[PDB]
Order: C-alpha cells, then structure tokens, then sequence
DNA sequence: ACCAGAACGAGT
DNA sequence: ACTCGTTCTGGT
DNA sequence: AAACACCAGAACGAGTAGTAAATT
DNA sequence: TTTACTACTCGTTCTGGTGTTTCT
C-alpha cells in the first residue's frame, strides 16, 4: 500500500484548454483519485505493479498541457502527514481498510 | 478487489463515475468499484438502483442480499462472466468419472487433513488419532462415509459429544453463516472461472462450489471455536474477519479471497484435462 | 404463479403488503408477489429496495437483471429455495443431439422460407425461385454451408451485389444494430425460460455466448431486413427510429396479430419444449 | 536531505482571511519554500533536526485557517517525481548541490 | 550554511525576503541566505548592493572579493560577530606563553603528522622517514626550523628537488589560491569564535588563522598533487572541490567547512583555559 | 590619502579612470582613489560594483560597511596589503591602564560638568550647585558609583522625580533612541580611526560591545537630554523629528561652530591619540 | 514471487 | 552521534 | 438512473502597483 | 535599497444547472 499524489496546474484560457481540464478531472475521479485539496488528488495503490499500470494509463491519457506532477509516497508518510489546520478525510476510500462497514460496526 | 463492504443501515446505493455512492441522511460516500470485493447488504432498508447492479456484475463484486435477521438469503450470479464460458460449459459436459473421482478423493483428503490440524490446536491427540485413522485410512467415494465419520469425530473433539451439527445453537448458526459466506465466494469463483455451479464433481445449484470449498471449511470451525462462548453477534463479527485476516497458502500469506480464487482455478484446470495437481491448503 | 413482470421503463419497485409496487410516470401499479412467477428487470433505470428482494426470494421468484444493452446479465440466486426454472439447466446439458439436429433443420428451413417469401415480396421472381431452390427440399443436417449460398442469394437480391458486414452504409449500419436489437429479446426469453444461452442446438461454435438466442432468432431475422429494405436509402440515424417499429407493429403468429414480444416469448417457449423432447411441433414464424 | 511539501488551501472572503494568507505566503517565501505549483511549496532540508525545527516554526506561525498540510518525502522520491507535462525547476535552490556556480562552470 | 556560491559573470546581487537575488539578463535566481556558506565573487562585473552585505555579515557568509585574474584579494570581516566578543578579546590579552607554547607545539605536530600521510600516498617511504625524523624528533618553538625542514622534505618528495614553494609556476600559484581560500575560512571562524585574527598564538591581520589552518594545509597539497600536470584552471577547479567533497575528522566523515568550524573552536577552548585538548585532523 | 568619504544617501559608487564615482540625485561626484584614505559606507541603500572594491584594496583604502542602524558591521579586509589603520588594533591591546584611568576621569568630568552647566541653564540653581558638588573635586578614579548619584541629581532636576529607563514616556522614548542615535557616530568614528569598539577605556563590563564608543560618547550625551527637555511635553513621534536637529544644528567646538559630525570625529581622534600616550590634551566638549 | 541489499528512522 | 532494526525497491 | 456537453458562478492564488517609512 | 501594508487583476478550479440521449 502506497499513496500517489497528482498535483496539477492546467491553463484555462481557450475552449480546447478547458475541454481537456474537464476530461482530465473526469478521468481522475473515474480512476479513484480522492481530492486531497484543490488540484491535489490522491490514490491508494495496493502494490507497486498497480502504480506502474496506472502510471502507464496516465501517460496514455495525458491532457498534454499545464504542469501535471506525480509523487509516489509510502503509506507511512501519507499517514505521518501533518495537518496544521484542518481535518483528515475520514472517508472509507481514504483508508487501507479491508473490512468496511457502511453502517454500524458490530462493536 | 480487496475492500469488503457491509451495509447495515438505511441508505440508497447508486452509481456515478465508476464509484459506488452510499447516501445516508448523515453521510455521502464514494468507493471505487475496483476496490470492492464483497457487498454484504445485511439490512432490508437498502434502496439500490439497477444501474449499480449492472456495473457490479461486470466488475464481479460478490453482492449478497440477506433477510430480516441479517442472514444471507440470496446473491447475484452473472450469466456471462468469462469469454470462454461456452467452451468451459461444453467441456464440463465432457467431465468423465475417472478425473472426477481423483479430484474428489484429493479434495476430501485435503478436508480431513485440515481437520486434523484444528484438533492439534484443540488439544485432542486421541481425537486427532481417530481423524488420522480416517485420513491415512482414506476412502474413495466414501464407501463408509468416512468423511462424515471424521467430521463427527472432529465435532466431538470440537463441541460436546452430545452436540450435533444439525441441532440449533448459537454455534450451529454461525457455523452456517460462515459456510454461506464461503459458499458465495466459491460460487462466484466457479461462475467466473467459466464453469457451472449447478453441476457437481461428485442437480443442486451449488454442488460444484460445495465440494471445492470443503478444504476451507475448517477456516470457519476455528473462528467459531475461539469465540464459541459468546452470543451470535460476536461469532458473526469474528466470522467477518476472514475477509480481513490473512491465511497461509502455497508458500505465502494471502487473504482468503486470493486463496479462494487460486484454489477454485486449479481444480478446474485438472478437471478440464488430467494435466494439473489439486492444490493443498493448510 | 403465472405473471412474468417486465419492467422496461424508469420505475421504482418496492414491497408493501405482499404487493410488488411498480411506480412510474404512468401507473403506480399493484402486483401480488403470489402471482409473480418471474420478475424481469429490463433496464438500468429501475430502483429496487433490498426489502423487495428479500421477499422476492421468500416467494421463490426469479429476479433477472439486464444491462445497458437490455441483455441478461445476472439472476438473483437464493441459497435455500430455488425456482422451478432452475431444473432446465440440468436437463439442457443432457439434451440429445437428435432433437437439436431436427429443431435446427426446422429453424434454418424457416429462415430460408422467410427470406424466399420476402424476396417474392421484394420483386425478385427468379431470385425467390432460386432462394427456394436452395431449400426446395431442406437438406437434412446439411454439412456444408448451403445456408451460406442461400444467404448470398437473398442478400444479393435485397441490398445489391454485396450485403456483407464490410460495407459501412445502412446495409450494416442498420442490419447490425437491428440484429442486435432482437438478440436481446431471444437472450432474455431464453434466460427467462430457465435455459442457458451459452450452450444451444447446433452451436458448435464456442465463440458466441448467445448461442441459443441467435439459433432461435434465425427464423425471426427477416423482419429486420424488411424494415431496412423499405427504408434503405435513408440515413442510419433515420433507421435508428425506423427500426423501433418492431415493438409497436403487430405481426401474425398462431393465426392472430400479436406484438413481437409475445411472439418471441411463445416461440422461445415452444422451441425449449421441443428440445426437451416433449413432442410439441417446432413453432413456425412465416408470413 | 529530504524535501517537504506544504500544500495549503485557505479561504479568501474577509479582510482577516486575506490578511493571514499574505502573511503566510511571506513567511513561506521568507523561510525558503520554492513554489512547486500554485499553493504547493517545497523546501530541501539537509537533516531531520532541521525538519523538526521548521515544523515547530510552522506550528508557531500558523495562520490558523483553511487547510495547510505537510508531507515530508525522502529526496529519492522528490527526484523520482514524474512530470507528465511540464519541466522541472532547474534553479539552484531546488538542488542538493554544494558547489554552485552562478556563472560558468569551469568545465 | 552548506551551499558554496561562485559568481563568475556580470550580474547584480541584491536582497529580498531572506534571499540572495542574482539577476543577469539571462536569468534571475534566489538562494536562501541560510543555505549559502561562501560567496566567491571572482569577476569584477558583479554589482552588489550594500543592504545585501549587511544581511550577509549577520548571517556570516564568507564573502570573498577577487581581482581581474580571478584571484582572491579581499574579504569581509564582521566587527561584531559574537555576543561574548568583548570577553574573548579581554581574555585574549590574558593569553600567557605557557599555554600558547603547548598549543603551537600540538598544532605543528598535527601539521607534520598530516604531512607524513601524503608522503605515504606519494610512494616516498624514505622521504616519509625524514619527515618522521622531524616528527618524532619534534621541535618546541622550532629551534632549528624543523617544521620548515619537514616542509622542504615533503616538497622534495612532492615537487622536484629543485622546485621551491616561493618560485612561480602553475603549481605554486594554485597552492596559494587554495591557501587563501582556507585562510578566509579560518579567519571567518576565528572572528566568529570571538577571537582576534590579528593576534597570534606563536602584528599581522591573519596570524591567528595562519597557525590554526596549519594541520589542514596538506588538504591543499594533495588536490594540487593529483592534478599538478594540467593548467591553472584545472587545479583551481579541483581546489573548489574542498567545499563539495567530504573529509574524515574525529570519527565521522564531514565536509571541510564543518571540520574548519569544529577545529577552530576547541583550539580557542584550550587557549582560553588549559582545560581542553587540541584535536587532531587526519 | 586624506579624504574620508561618508556615503550617507542612496547612491551608486563605481570606478572609472582612477576615480570613485558617487552618483545620487544631487551630484554624481568625482573622487580620486589616490586621495581617499577611508571609504565609509553609512547606509544600506548604497550600490557598489565589485570592480570598485578591486580598486579600493589596490590603493589600500579601508572600506567600512554599516547596517540598517548606521552602525559598523564589517570592514573589507585585504589579504596582501593592509591599511595604516590596522596597526592601532594591536597597540590598542597594549594600552596601559594609567592612560585609560586618566582619560576616563576626564571623560566623566566632562559629563558631570556638562550636566551641571545645563542644569544651570535648566533653571535649577540649587540642583546645579549640587551637581557641581558631586564633582567639586573630580574624584580621582572613583571606586563607587558617585557618578550614579550625579546622574540621579541631574535627571531628577531634568525629567522629574524619576528619569530611569523604566518609564515609558518620552523620557525614555527619546533619550534611549537619541542615546542610540549618537552611539552610531562614536562607534563609526572609533572603527574609522582603526580602533576596536569592543575593548574600551575603563570598560570593565564585558556585556558592552560598543565599549570605547560609549566611553567617549559620555561627554556628548547631554545634547540629547537638552533637546528632549526642550520638547519633553510633546509626543515621542514628534521627538523622532525633533532629535534630528543634532546633524543640522552646529555646536561650538575648538572655538568655532561646527556640525556635530566633525566634532565627534575630531573628539574621537584626540581621545584615541591620548589613549596612545602621545601626550595630547584630552579633548573638551562643554558649553 | 522471493530474497537480498541499501537506506532511513528511532533509540540509546 | 552511532548502531541496529525495519521496510522498500531492485534483481534473478 | 447515468454518461456526455458546455455554460456560468463563487472561491483560491499569485503578481504587480503605489504609498509610506526607513538609527528605542 | 529594503520591508510593511492593502488594492486589483487576471488566471486556476471545482461545482451546479440545463439540455440531450440511450441494444452499431
Ligand atoms: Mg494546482
Ligand atoms: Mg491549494
């Protein structure tokens, strides 16, 4: 389990410049990228081969614009990540849980 | 998939952008469909769309529907799960008794062998010796129901000698809760592997899975064991841990979903043609 | 029960007082779960509660689902009790080759008869005579692709020198889609009848999942070619609306006019009975 | 040598909300945070005690607003950082160089 | 600081937000002032403001100004570098000869000892034996200039026997380039440590640093050695590597800046009071 | 050379044809590097080329720098050749205690007489007589803090019952800043004269980095007290502008009116000569 | 997929 | 500041 | 019920201009 | 030659709204 962060800035001045930002964001959300912050999106990849496969998929689905940057961190650092002000995302998709209860944990 | 999703509260489950959307009045959640492995809808308040069901069955998520007592009662089997489906069915008709007998004797050997280890953990050396008399003194096609006798000996070592599996207790209900979860697992794996769950290697809709699962039956008789004293909710909760915990298979520690998927694919390899070995789990 | 409920519009199905509630824009209908033999969900728009699914299995009803292409995808399978349509899969496997050969000979005979009759209605007298000459006496289990030559003659008379899959005009822009628009009917009926589309009569090819569906749709094929031929010169985007007249228009079956949905349901049931060696006459669709 | 990335999201609706964003950005640039991207800033820390000292300094100079998040990466991952489209910052401040020639390298 | 900054081209160096700003018509750059350690302004085209100089001297960067031949000619000496500066000056007056003699004999021992290892690397065993006759046969206050004789022997092993350090060529020019860079380092460290560079432990503005630097003199005679053949630009470029490379001191490998700062701080401990040991560099 | 150059305004100093170019808004002046003995940069606004610094060491000129508070911070140190002011540091160390004792006795004598005379000008006759009686005969190297009592009397007559550093009014909002506004002058002059401010005459305290600066400024402190006393009732913001009359106003020294910059420069030079045991009369500042 | 080596972090 | 243990990545 | 399309809005974010001050 | 305001300006950016469409 390692996290991947995809920081991007992409220009919004022409129709074709905004017609590929929307496509990029649709692809990002479609493949399961949790919005850490505005333009900072993260995915929890369970093994390294998943990271290689999705790096290939991102390269194949490049908007070919702006500045799209990938950082791959171990889950240790994504869990040691410090929030000065704000709260962590508590959603199920943001955790490495294998048993997940959309409801009442029986405890 | 790797996540296991258990929905116990009133909600509406829907689809959006390759995500399962859970919308309770308190919360809205999105889980990527590739991550989910089991969708266990225990409560009768879930209002799920049919468009979600389509994407769930293309992604081969094991959707299980329960009843008012939160006991499994149904699950979804995809009609078309493999590209080679027609070929595997046509070959399944051509499953001669000579390979079926060897496959079932191997699988029953694995079941009794894995039964012996629990007796070793249950501090029953003489009961393990009886299980070994049934195991080394193995039966082909069970002429004397030696598998049933070994199961009875293992239970007598496991539960009280008066206790019977058919009788209704808290233990005897969780021991079937887990069996139904595992049966759904193996039915999903058989139907994905292109075979028919309704055929049997030794009719009934789950005859194929009910035999391939047998070596993994002691996985359920140990979780119930270690928590047999407490009420049904507790044995249910610890039975849920099969999805979460890790078990040793082959030469590596893997989660029970992967062991189920790999085991349910090697048996089909040998049944299709006598060029494979039935794998052993322990 | 007897009623097979076909939910093919945006709906919400729920359960109150032993009654399937099928709510939509038109009518929030009342249906009793005692009468419902087979619930068939035909779209992705439908919304169903888990409570309804709980009490659809209690009454032992077959809950069949469909995907975006209106094709069967998954039937809700109960652990404890099972429908009366779950025994055909165990006898479909044991179907004898003789019944398959006879019923395939009859189905292919109907296909050639329909194509030849429509050629007689397509202003090709010599071509109609030749199409019937391909099956003047239906070749009993023809080993070669004589049906290939019959299709060549029929499609040559219908759409010109070539009507193969290669040409990108409405010759395939309509026939491809229509031939998939009726494959859904036969696949859905076959799975409704408790049969497996994957293995079918004379379906030596394992490359097609919808074996029995196509094999039993073979007689019903010429409707699509007729509707295409009438509106052939129009664009494909026009044929997307023209081809939908199948559901609205009623065709003659069993001596009376019926919607093609009822016709395909009856034809599928009768063929399935025939392959079970019940002795019923293999159903006929011709005009 | 490890890098620190400080992704921040801070509201701009009131004067006090914008009077602490400007102060935060002035502090960020003052302590040597290279603008990786819009609101994504990075610093190269030579040892771990520097990381602890600057974490304490950031906690002492918190704007107490928005969502400010610190991720600490080893320099290996910040150098394995993948740019789908765009170019790396080639400035001297972004490198772990010890001999630096603002001019002509004698090679 | 850790970076070493060498400005060789026309530019304007200015201050903004704790940063050194370098602006040529080609480029604009910002370097955080805490990162810089040496600002080596080789070219006479740099146009640097005086506000930058103030922040540079508060942050104690070793700003070195060179001449037309890119040879160092000046550097900045902070008047007030230590809060305890006045007390170190007043104590520096109270530097009796008894502790100065011991510290200088220790430092000269370190210089000759470090000279011996280079002869070991120079494949001169007999020259190393002469250096050892000077080393083990050590001198107190150099009655016979045994330090100079040992330096002459090391040079004769190092350069040709006819060659002299005072003579002029490429080697005896880079050997002084490096000596001036190191002298700036040790002058900065002495003035930061609160002492006076103009005093001497055994007048002239760099007498204190010119003795404390002595054990690190062979750091410069080895870089010049390994590249003695090529032209002056090459030996200058490899001399720049003292800032970049790593040298073993105490029990760890540290860059020469840390060795210079560390060494120049225990010598002052012993001169201030006879309660410290002169550290050995090797 | 003889000229010392005090660059105090926003300027740009460069080098062309053996000439220091000192460009500003007023006059892009021409100065010859041959005449320049000591270049003194007084502010942080100045821009200097590296070429000029190259030709400032070549002619052996002391290039002194100043920080935001106009206080000496760093002198450009040449490797090869050195200024004629680099020998005082090594003779400042060897300064004998006797010369320091005499100079401090005269320095505090001038301070006490200045305060007493200004009290005579401050309409406190009895207080002026008492301040004079604190040093009616200047106590030769007084061990106790009798100067503390003299300062107590002077400040009691000046600013009321208490004029200590605790009070937050313009008594310290002006005197403290003004006493730092003339500390800059004496520190800069002492470092210009080739002396070290860090060690000073009778400067037993090691917490004072500006030892000699303060010790020689002691006679020159009273001007600040006069200026604040005249404008005491006004706010400190006003005193920030009032105190700047030090530079503009000319005071009597050596028998003639001069700007206080020239006065402090000459006073520092003469005190340094006296500390050198040259035999010169320790300079006098009193009105 | 497993094992070994290297690097990083924490503790004494 | 040093050393050991744990984890991550690379290679066979 | 969901995907696809763009349009529009309200919020996030950096840079540039201009004025003021510049020895506690 | 710096830092210290607030101002405004143009670019980045996510969400909401309305229309359209659907078994090749
Ligand atoms: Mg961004
Ligand atoms: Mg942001």
């Amino acid at each position: 389990y390692m996290r991947m962060i995809l920081m991007f800035d992409m220009p919004t001045d022409t129709a074709e410049e905004r017609k590929a930002y929307r496509k990029f964001r649709k692809f990002l959300l479609s493949e399961g990228f949790i919005m850490h912050q505005f333009s900072v999106y993260s995915k929890l990849l369970l093994n390294h081969t998943a990271n290689t496969a999705m790096v290939g998929r991102l390269k194949a689905n490049n908007p070919k614009k702006g500045n799209i940057t990938i950082l791959t961190v171990t889950e240790k650092q994504f869990a040691r990540m410090i929030y000065l002000y704000g709260d962590k995302n508590t959603s199920i998709a943001n955790s490495e849980e294998r048993l997940v209860f959309l409801g009442d944990n029986y405890c | 998939g790797w996540r296991t999703v258990v929905v116990n509260i009133h909600s509406k489950l829907s689809y959006k952008n390759n995500h399962l959307i859970f919308r309770n009045s308190y919360k809205t959640e999105m889980i990527h469909l590739s991550e989910i492995d089991i969708l266990l809808l225990e409560t009768t308040d879930i209002v799920l769309t049919t468009m979600l069901v389509k994407r769930l069955v293309d992604e081969n998520i094991l959707v299980i529907f329960c009843d008012d007592k939160r006991l499994p009662t149904a699950f979804l089997t995809p009609y078309y799960a493999r590209h080679d489906s027609s070929l595997q069915i046509a070959r399944q008709i051509a499953w001669k008794e000579n390979v079926k007998c060897e496959v079932w004797t191997a699988i029953i050997a694995q079941k009794i062998l894995n039964q012996s280890y629990y007796l070793g953990e249950c501090s029953f050396f003489e009961k393990s010796q009886s299980i070994m008399e049934l195991y080394h003194g193995l039966e082909r096609f069970d002429p004397s129901n030696r598998e049933g006798h070994s199961a009875r000996i293992y239970f007598n070592t496991l539960f009280g000698n008066d206790f019977t599996r058919e009788s209704d207790n808290d233990i005897n209900a969780a021991l079937d809760y887990g069996y139904t979860l595992l049966l759904s697992m193996f039915a999903r794996e058989v139907v994905v592997c292109g075979c028919m769950t309704q055929i049997g290697l030794k009719f009934n809709q789950f005859n194929l899975a009910s035999d391939i699962m047998e070596p993994f039956r002691p996985i359920i008789d140990r979780i119930v064991y270690q928590n047999r004293h407490n009420n049904f909710v507790k044995i249910k909760k610890e039975l849920f841990s099969i999805f979460s915990e890790t078990y040793l298979y082959n030469g590596k520690e893997m989660y029970l979903s992967n062991i189920v998927s790999d085991y349910t694919k090697k048996v089909i390899k040998a049944l299709n043609q006598l060029g494979e070995e039935i794998p052993e789990f322990r």
